[PDB]
């Protein structure tokens, strides 16, 4: 289904095993797509985020709060979590259910919030972005940009 | 898909 992602949703997904690897991580978890979405910089997603004051720094220090970084850095391919799994399987049905034929940046941005419960959800909740403001904020973005 | 970039 990666085809189906635009090549700004692709730069995240990519940029997110390297967020997990530069944090000596083994897994890449819902976290790292939230950082990949905000490191990324372009699309709906970072803009709605950094529109509800989530930012870089904010989740870094979340994630070393909760998860924390490992000893080396691994080489090679590192496997998504049952939960970012779970979010990039989410993602292509919002993308339907708002008329796009293409996932997205904001589509990777509402998988992450609908499955709701990894570590992503639980740092917006902690940063003060209830997962209801964040839908309604990407929601509210997009709207502006049919005018 | 859906185990590794770009799996």
């Amino acid at each position: 289904m990666y085809e189906r992602f635009t090549d700004r949703a692709r730069r995240v997904v990519v940029l997110a095993q390297e967020e997990a690897r530069m944090l000596n991580h083994n897994y890449i978890g819902t976290e790292h797509i939230l950082l990949g979405l905000i490191h990324e910089g372009e699309g709906v997603a970072a803009k709605s985020l950094e529109s509800l004051g989530i930012s870089l720094e904010g989740v870094r220090s979340q994630v070393e709060e909760i998860i924390g970084q490992g000893q080396q850095a691994p080489s090679g391919h590192i496997p998504f979590t049952p939960r970012a799994k779970k979010v990039l399987e989410l993602s292509l049905r919002e993308a339907l259910q708002l008329g796009h034929n293409y996932i997205g940046t904001e589509h990777i941005l509402l998988g992450l919030i609908r499955e709701g419960e990894g570590v992503a959800a639980q740092v917006l909740v902690k940063l003060g972005a209830e997962l209801t403001r964040v839908r309604q904020q990407v929601i509210q973005l997009l709207s502006g940009y049919l005018e | 898909w859906l185990a590794f970039v770009l799996v």
